[PDB]
């Protein structure tokens, strides 16, 4: 709440919920690895 | 020496960790390759 | 099958075997498994 922000974009989807660990910046699986993937140099947040 | 690291040849850890993590290695081995070769010189600058 | 061995049996049962000359294509493992958690202290699977 005390700092000012560029480019500020946000995501959604749904998974299975036992994939809620595949969401992380290096991972392995068939959701990080064919449908969605994070930079190692991640900022931001993840909400589930 | 491997200064704490997991190996010592930088192919070997190279080879054997993803980048993510061949940071943390990667990293002890060049603290401690630096500190040899700042002593060697500071040496050699006595002996000078 | 020695992962489809209903064979897993207990602590004072660890049974443990040789396992050698495979080649095996470890991407099976992190791939055609989905074997859930994979903590691999060590190697990174990608390189495995
Ligand atoms: C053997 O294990 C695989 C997953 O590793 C599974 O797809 C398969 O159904 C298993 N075989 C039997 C007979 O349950």
């Amino acid at each position: 709440n005390d700092l000012c922000f560029t480019n500020v974009y946000a995501d959604s989807f749904v998974i299975r919920g036992d994939e809620v660990r595949q969401i992380a910046p290096g991972q392995t699986g068939k959701i990080a690895d064919y449908n969605y993937k994070l930079p190692d140099d991640f900022t931001g947040c993840v909400i589930a | 020496s491997n200064f704490g690291a997991i190996s010592s040849v930088l192919n070997d850890i190279l080879s054997r960790l993803d980048p993510p993590e061949a940071e943390v290695q990667i990293d002890r081995l060049i603290t401690g390759r630096l500190q040899s070769l700042q002593t060697y010189v500071t040496q050699q600058l006595i002996r000078a | 099958e020695v992962f489809n061995a209903t064979r897993f049996a207990s602590v004072y049962a660890w049974n443990r075997k040789r396992i050698s000359n495979c080649v095996a294509d470890y991407s099976v493992l992190y791939n055609s498994a989905s074997f859930s958690t994979f903590k691999c202290y060590g190697v990174s699977p990608t390189k495995l």
